[PDB]
RNA sequence: UCUCUUACUUUUAACCAGUGAAAUUGACCUGCCCGUGAAGAGGCGGGCAUAACACAGCAAGACGAGAAGACCCUAUGGAGCU
RNA sequence: ACUGAACUCCUCACACCCAAUUGGACCAAUCUAUCACCCUAUAGAAGAACUAAUGUUAGUAUAAGUAACAUGAAAACAUUCU
RNA sequence: GCUAAACCUAGCCCCAAACCCCCACCUUACUACCAAACCUUAGCCAAACCAUUUACAUAAAGUAUAGGCGAUAGAAAUUGGGCGCAAUAGAUAUAGUACCGCAAGGGAAAGAUGAAAAAACCAAGCAUAAUAUAGCAAGGACUAACCCCUAUACCUUCUGCAUAAUGAAUUAACUAGAAAUAACUUUGCAAGGAGAGCCAAAGCUAAGACCCCCGAAACCAGACGAGCUACCUAAGAACAGCUAAGAGCACACCCGUCUAUGUAGCAAAAUAGUGGGAAGAUUUAUAGGUAGAGGCGACAAACCUACCGAGCCUGGUGAUAGCUGGUUGUCCAAGAUAGAAUCUUAGUUCAACUUUAAAUUUGCCCACAGAACCAAAUCCCCUU
């Protein structure tokens, strides 16, 4: 036995990384760990846009309707997602069909319709929304975030900001992530 | 360091018990060279550069810095606002729950060193009180030393043990070189 | 000394859902301290090592070496085992996924030489490990077939960049 | 043993784990595997200067590749782009010969065209006017 | 070596540059002893420039725990949910203010 | 240490041992340099600018007679009997600008060291000291601590 | 020479150097010069004048002799006619 | 694999024993006591070295004078072993001389 | 014995089954030619050759393994003898 | 004419390519003092760091499943035969 | 996933204190009983050989003295519990046991559950999972493992090593810089410093900081060995048959000529065939004797417990080695070749070169002029 306890405590620390690296544990969602607050989260959610929304108004387009029912399922042990999500998604329809039959006028509305189900697809927006923690922010009940209801809080982000914003700070949120994709 | 005398000894090879002759001779099998299997290179030989013996590390500094680090950490504790001056360490009783609470109520520390005038003419309360406690420790006036000022977050004086220090320290400033030493008799010293 | 391989048949999944196919019983097996080589036991352990139980049976009676009649004692009780205890019904639908040979703790001799010189003889001693896994066996891998190597061929061609440039 | 070392196997993965993907024991064996991890890293150090050695040999048989097309050699091309003051260097160049050819074959055109703007002016020596594409732009 | 060491190309997370800037932190997270000299500086970095650092971008949500740690850290979590966690062990005040900084 | 010679293995030869030829501290002749150096008489100096400055520092009061001992309580000159010192000589080292009348008894004494003190009205006398009977004049207190 | 004695544990000094060898407090080594008795009568007198003199010793070989010698043998000693007596102090070097 | 797999039990040093809380006390006895006791006379371990430090071969001379009179049959050859060795090698071996 | 060797038997052998050592060993993913080079290269230079793998022989090479060359010379190293 | 270095220029950064020797700045781990309290700080100390001694001891390889080793036959396993 | 790993308390080291402990057994020890001890240590080693010689409280003092006056040796008067180890460690110790040797003597290894048994992850090595042209095993790379391009393992020793020079299978653990005066750095105090002794013409006191590991053949002292063998003593034994006396042929026996096998062997000297003697100066069982400065010897300088130009063991002994090997974290900086002495040329001392710190003022390059009579250049040298 060498005396002594420097090395012993390291080899107890490489000895939990190689537990990990043969035995991963399961994901576990942001809200779940240290070191969050879930209100200090949203108001750095505006600004690091570059933007600024109503932080009430916000705050319902993360909720979505799964939550509000396994809210309730545990309280035998708010407002839904589908208002501000609808306004997003039909507003982000006509906006980039606005901004695609401009630049490219030759065009036929099939393939318009066509660029615009791949702009709004769950392929580029759950993409989208992955890389501008939404899914850190977003109340669903089932972890990792499925693609059909992070789709649905992309959207009513969108339609969260039209709100707050108006249709031409709008616009230029649908410009920058997904005409960039 | 001075009054450290460690105890650590190795046997050397010249110690350690039998290895007298060649395991094998100098040139016949192709194993090595060897001379004795007590050699540093050897499983159970002796220690090349081991400790040996009981080591004293006993060096006096000149009396004259040792009453500087005196002088120097009695400043340190009157600047860092740790000196507490009293008239005598009297009680009015011996409990240790008495000391405790006030030194938690002049927001002194959690060490206290206290320092009376003279062992055997210590107060009966106050020895009563700090034997049982750790950290509030009664010194006489000979036993105060910088090490344990140090150890100590306060230090508390008396108003007879305050002069003790400006006439023995005082005394090391303003004092000629030893003819023999001062244990001896001289005319003004003692 | 370790004995993982004993622990592996007390592995308790959770109970399986309707929505789901049925899982296969896993059968770990194993006898120690075997007075045979461990690499004169990879032999034996190669060889029934895709096979249903049933073959690995027959090629087993009929080999000349010793460890043959020890590996034909372990998978018989592996077989009565899985009827037993694991819930297997068919004795006949089992194949033996994993047989290995680890090495067991050898004992060490003196073996004289010509001179006064000698040698140090060393008992060996191995484990068998098996694992029977209840269904049909796999077939076989075949040889990939001059298409399958075409495309692999055309698949690497198709795949190249322009390498040191934009 | 007063104070032996207790932490020799962290100074051991400090050089194996380097070593992981090596062949034989030197990716187990610590002793075979530092004196290839140092040789291994020696090995990276000289060969940055074999790498910006060996992109320009490549830029070189890309430009002398593609110049050959338009029925340039390579020394034809580089010592007359750089009498038009054309300071392109030899990664654009191999750059611009696979994935903009028209303006490779601008270049190859420019280079041929000052080629014998350089001849004309040789073989009629004495004071003649200097050549359209030969005339250099100064800076003060 | 690079034969040894992964490797990838050159890309941005989200087409970084295109549209606008996005500020790629989300969250820093210091530990930070309140009785322990490895943590001098990050004790003068919170007190001194961790207000005047969490004006200057307000994306990055500061997270300042203040446990009894023998070694301060620095967890900076980044938008595409990467976990760089570093050490601010024995460091100055001016060699935190260029850590985070670089994070 | 160095390559392997006698250097590396530790074993070079003695100091002053030249190579093997005579070497230079054996090459030269032997002369009574220091033939008799521990039956000399050796003396401490006592300067006149020395004996001067102690007279104004009240370490040395020369109201008194002053004798071997009162140059050492007032530590003006340090002796010692083993290293064989006999005593205290007078020097005439700042015999100009010395004013005491004064009543001194060193060992040896120059000419015109006694010259300076006896143009001022003092006494100089010359006494004989044994390394016995130094021993005790110079610390008197530890010969009186022996019970002889 | 024996840097650590057996009895004491201390220097000892070689006493060939004592012999021959005359230490000034300033740290000159001063001695007679070889052969100065041997063979006077086949050597001119201008030879044998520079041998009956007192010359000093090297660097090298002051502090060779300085290290084969203790701290006893570098210390002040006020003899009472010492003829090297005005040798000892060092006056007006510049180094 | 010399490491050892579970962390030790953890060393309780209690900073306030006795040996701990009065440590140093008494070391000043000479100069703040009348100089009757010097702080070499507190310091208690060999008989041959209360109040000196010397190296190895200034320890075992000292040793085999002040307390060899009573040593060990085997424990003073041993010594007479170690002071011919240490002789040896501090006044014939060695770099500088 | 040889010119000038041949046949058979036994042991060994080789195969199968059991038991199971030793010297050795920098790492080896271990070619040939000519040149080079600490003056004789599997490894460097220029060529040539080149799917991967056992098993049996062989002894040209690995300056083959063994034994800190006994020859020789050196050491202000030993010893025997006269 | 082009090719062509660690030379030189370029963008940024610079204490960051000699043997023996010498000077200097740091430091792993340990114990001690006092702190610290998922593993540290400032100091004091010392059996304070091993890719090499035909090193020592233990484990395990390679040569190697190699060299080598063993039981006369039949049978009712009573017996008989060679 | 096998092999394995890990563990902490057995015990120990150093001090302080206190001065320790029925029966049978010197004959063949463990056996009931019958006619005289005292006598210098030597030698390694140091002297670079060796021959006289060489160490076995503080202070005076490394002083007086001694000495191939040289290596070195050296007084006296006088003065007065743990900044230890924790199963390769610490004792050799679980034990002076097992084992080894005729004997003296040498001398090991190792264990780990839990409150109660009356209850995983990590070395080497393998397996999971053999391999695909090409070459120090990698690197630059690459869409891609290889293919392409580049690259003569490491240590040591050297004028110079990929070298076909040394060492190394590999893993784990262990395994190698110990100190002086003087200087320097930093304090204290200062013509004084220092807790007596000592130094002092800025000194003095205290601290910090520099000096390795393994290895001979030997030499000496004291034991232990003549169960092998050399010779002797005592008292025994053995030698068929055939021909006619250290006779012949020939067994048993003893010896070992020659060949072959064997060469880590059956055997640390043997087997198979052949051969020499075999009633003698023979062979042999048993007990005794002679012992290492010696014994013994039909002299082979043979033999004396497997190695005898002088046994073996322990001790001096950590012998000595100018000779070989080894000399362990990181990074930076300066850094190469005149010579002289030497029982010396395998080494060392001094110089030269190198390094650091300090003080100062010139250094290098050089122009005229100048340097002897019987070629290239240099020396000297202000300017620059
Ligand atoms: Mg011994
Ligand atoms: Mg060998
Ligand atoms: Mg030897
Ligand atoms: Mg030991
Ligand atoms: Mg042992
Ligand atoms: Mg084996
Ligand atoms: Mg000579
Ligand atoms: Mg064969
Ligand atoms: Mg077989
Ligand atoms: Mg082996
Ligand atoms: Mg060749
Ligand atoms: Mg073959
Ligand atoms: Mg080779
Ligand atoms: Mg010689
Ligand atoms: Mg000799
Ligand atoms: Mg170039
Ligand atoms: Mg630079
Ligand atoms: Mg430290
Ligand atoms: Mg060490
Ligand atoms: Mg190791
Ligand atoms: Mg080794
Ligand atoms: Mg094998
Ligand atoms: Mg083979
Ligand atoms: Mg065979
Ligand atoms: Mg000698
Ligand atoms: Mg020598
Ligand atoms: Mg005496
Ligand atoms: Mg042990
Ligand atoms: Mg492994
Ligand atoms: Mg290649
Ligand atoms: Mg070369
Ligand atoms: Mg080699
Ligand atoms: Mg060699
Ligand atoms: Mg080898
Ligand atoms: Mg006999
Ligand atoms: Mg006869
Ligand atoms: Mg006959
Ligand atoms: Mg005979
Ligand atoms: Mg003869
Ligand atoms: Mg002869
Ligand atoms: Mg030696
Ligand atoms: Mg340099
Ligand atoms: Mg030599
Ligand atoms: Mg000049």
């Amino acid at each position: 036995v060498k005396k002594g306890f420097r090395a012993a405590f390291r080899f107890q620390k490489e000895l939990e990384r190689q537990r990990l690296l043969r035995c991963p544990p399961p994901p576990v969602r942001r809200s779940e760990k240290p070191n969050w607050d879930y209100h200090a989260e949203i108001q750095a959610f505006g600004h690091r846009l570059q933007e600024n929304f109503s932080l009430d108004l916000l705050k319902t387009a993360f909720v979505n309707s799964c939550y509000i029912k396994s809210e309730e399922a545990k309280r035998q042990q708010l407002k839904s997602n589908q208002e501000l999500s609808e306004q997003g998604t039909s507003f982000s329809q006509t906006c980039l069909t606005q901004f695609l039959e401009d630049e490219y006028p030759d065009m036929p509305t099939e393939g318009i319709k066509n660029l615009v189900d791949f702009l709004t697809g769950e392929e580029v927006v759950c993409h989208v929304a992955r890389n501008l923690a939404v899914e850190q922010l977003t109340l669903s009940e089932e972890f990792p975030v499925p693609p059909a209801v992070l789709q649905q809080t992309f959207f009513a982000v969108i339609g969260a900001l039209l709100q707050s914003s108006g249709p031409e700070r709008t616009a230029l949120f649908i410009r920058d992530f997904l005409i960039t994709q | 360091n001075f009054k450290r005398i460690s105890y650590a000894k190795t046997k050397t090879r010249a110690e350690v018990r039998g290895g007298g002759r060649k395991p094998w001779p100098q040139k016949g099998t192709g194993r090595a060279r060897h001379g004795s299997i007590r050699s540093p290179l050897w499983r159970g030989g002796g220690v090349a550069h081991g400790p040996r013996g009981p080591t004293s590390y006993y060096y006096m500094l000149p009396m004259k810095v040792r009453a500087l680090g005196l002088k120097v950490a009695l400043t340190v504790k009157l600047a860092q606002d740790d000196l507490h001056i009293m008239d005598s360490l009297e009680l009015p009783t011996g409990d240790p729950q008495y000391l405790t609470e006030l030194a938690h109520y002049r927001r002194w520390g959690d060490s206290v060193l206290l320092v009376d005038l003279t062992h055997e003419e210590m107060p009966q309360s106050i020895v009563e009180a700090t034997s049982r406690l750790k950290t509030f420790n009664l010194i006489p006036a000979v036993g105060l030393n910088v090490h344990s000022m140090l150890k100590h977050q306060t230090l508390v004086l008396t108003l007879p043990t305050v002069a003790f220090l400006e006439d023995k320290l005082l005394w090391q400033d303003s004092r000629y070189r030893p003819l023999y030493p001062f244990s001896l008799p001289y005319s003004d010293f003692p | 000394i370790s004995r993982k391989w004993e622990k592996k048949n007390k592995i308790v999944y959770p109970p399986q859902l309707p929505g789901e196919p049925r899982r296969p019983a896993e059968i770990y097996h194993c006898r120690r301290q075997i007075k045979y080589s461990k690499d004169k036991m990879w032999y034996l352990a190669k060889l029934i090592r895709g096979m249903s139980i049933d073959q690995a049976l027959a090629q087993l009676e009929f080999n000349d070496k010793k460890g043959a009649k020890i590996i034909k004692e372990v998978l018989l009780e592996a077989q009565d085992m899985a009827v037993r205890d694991h819930n297997v019904e068919f004795r006949s639908n089992l194949y033996i996924a994993e047989s290995t040979s680890g090495r067991g703790q050898c004992l060490k001799r003196i073996r004289y030489h010509g001179r006064g010189r000698f040698g140090i003889m060393e008992k060996v001693y191995c484990h068998y490990f098996v694992k029977l896994v209840e269904g049909p066996p796999p077939p076989p891998e075949p040889p990939k077939t001059a298409v399958a190597h075409a495309k692999e061929y055309i698949q690497q061609l198709r795949s190249r960049t322009i390498v040191h440039t934009l | 043993l007063r104070n032996r070392v207790t932490d020799r196997y962290f100074r051991i993965q400090e050089v194996l784990k380097h070593a992981r993907h090596f062949r034989g024991r030197k990716n187990r064996c610590y002793r075979l595997a530092v004196r290839t991890v140092i040789r291994a890293f020696v090995k990276c150090t000289k060969a940055r200067y074999l790498k910006k050695k060996n992109m320009r040999t490549l830029w070189i048989n890309r430009i002398t590749a593609a110049s050959q097309e338009h029925g340039l050699k390579y020394p034809a091309l580089i010592g007359n782009l750089v009498k038009c003051q054309v300071e392109l260097n030899r990664k654009v160049l191999a750059d611009l010969a696979i994935y903009e050819p028209k303006t490779f074959k601008s270049l190859a055109a420019l280079a041929s065209r000052r080629r014998h703007e350089g001849f004309a002016a040789a073989l009629g020596d004495g004071k003649e006017p200097e050549g359209i594409f030969s005339r250099v732009v100064q800076y003060h | 070596t690079a034969r040894g060491t992964p490797s990838r190309f050159l890309a941005s997370v989200l087409h970084n540059g295109l549209g606008r800037y996005v500020q790629q932190l989300q969250r820093l997270s210091f530990s930070v002893s309140r009785d322990g000299a490895s943590s001098r500086g990050a004790r003068e970095f919170v007190e001194r420039e961790v207000i005047d650092f969490a004006r200057r971008n307000p994306g990055v949500v500061i997270y300042v725990n203040s446990r009894p740690c023998c070694v301060p850290r620095v967890v900076a979590e980044y938008l595409n949910g990467a976990v760089r966690e570093e050490s601010i062990h024995c460091k100055s005040v001016e060699e935190i203010s260029t850590l985070v900084q670089k994070l | 240490r160095g390559h392997k010679g006698e250097r590396q293995r530790g074993t070079r030869p003695r100091l002053g041992f030249e190579g093997g030829q005579t070497p230079f501290y054996i090459r030269i002749p032997k002369y009574g340099f220091n033939e008799g150096h521990s039956f000399r008489r050796q003396y401490k100096p006592l300067s006149l600018n020395r004996l001067q400055y102690l007279i104004d520092l009240g370490r040395v009061d020369p109201s008194q007679p002053i004798d071997l001992t009162q140059l050492v309580n007032g530590r003006g000159v340090t002796i010692q009997p083993l290293k064989r010192d006999y005593g205290v000589q007078l020097v005439e080292e700042g015999a100009d600008t010395f004013t005491a009348k004064v009543n001194i008894e060193v060992q040896l004494a120059s000419e015109l060291a006694i010259a300076a003190i006896e143009k001022n009205g003092g006494v100089v006398t010359t006494a004989f000291y044994d390394p016995r009977s130094l021993d005790i004049v110079c610390k008197p207190v530890p010969f009186f601590l022996r019970g002889q | 020479l024996t840097y650590f004695s057996a009895r004491k544990g201390k220097r000892k000094t070689v006493k060939a150097v004592i012999d021959r060898f005359l230490r000034l407090h300033c740290g000159l080594w001063v001695r007679r010069k070889a052969g100065y008795k041997k063979k006077l009568w086949k050597k001119t007198p201008a030879r044998k004048k520079r041998l009956r003199e007192f010359v000093f010793c090297n660097k090298t070989q002051s502090k060779l002799l300085d290290k084969m010698t203790t701290s006893f043998w570098k210390r002040r000693n006020w003899y009472v006619d010492d003829p090297y007596q005005k040798y000892h102090d060092r006056t007006n070097l510049k180094v | 694999i010399g490491i050892r797999l579970t962390l030790p039990p953890p060393k309780v040093v209690d900073r306030w024993n006795e040996k701990r809380a009065m440590f140093g006390v008494y070391d000043n006895i000479g100069i703040l006591g009348n100089f009757e006791k010097h702080p070499k006379e507190l310091i208690r371990g060999p008989i041959w070295l209360r109040g000196w430090k010397g190296n190895e071969l200034q320890r075992c001379i000292r040793k085999r004078k002040m307390v060899g009179s009573r040593m060990f049959a085997d424990d003073l050859h041993n010594l007479n072993k170690r002071i011919r060795y240490l002789y040896k090698h501090f006044n014939r071996h060695g770099k500088f001389r």
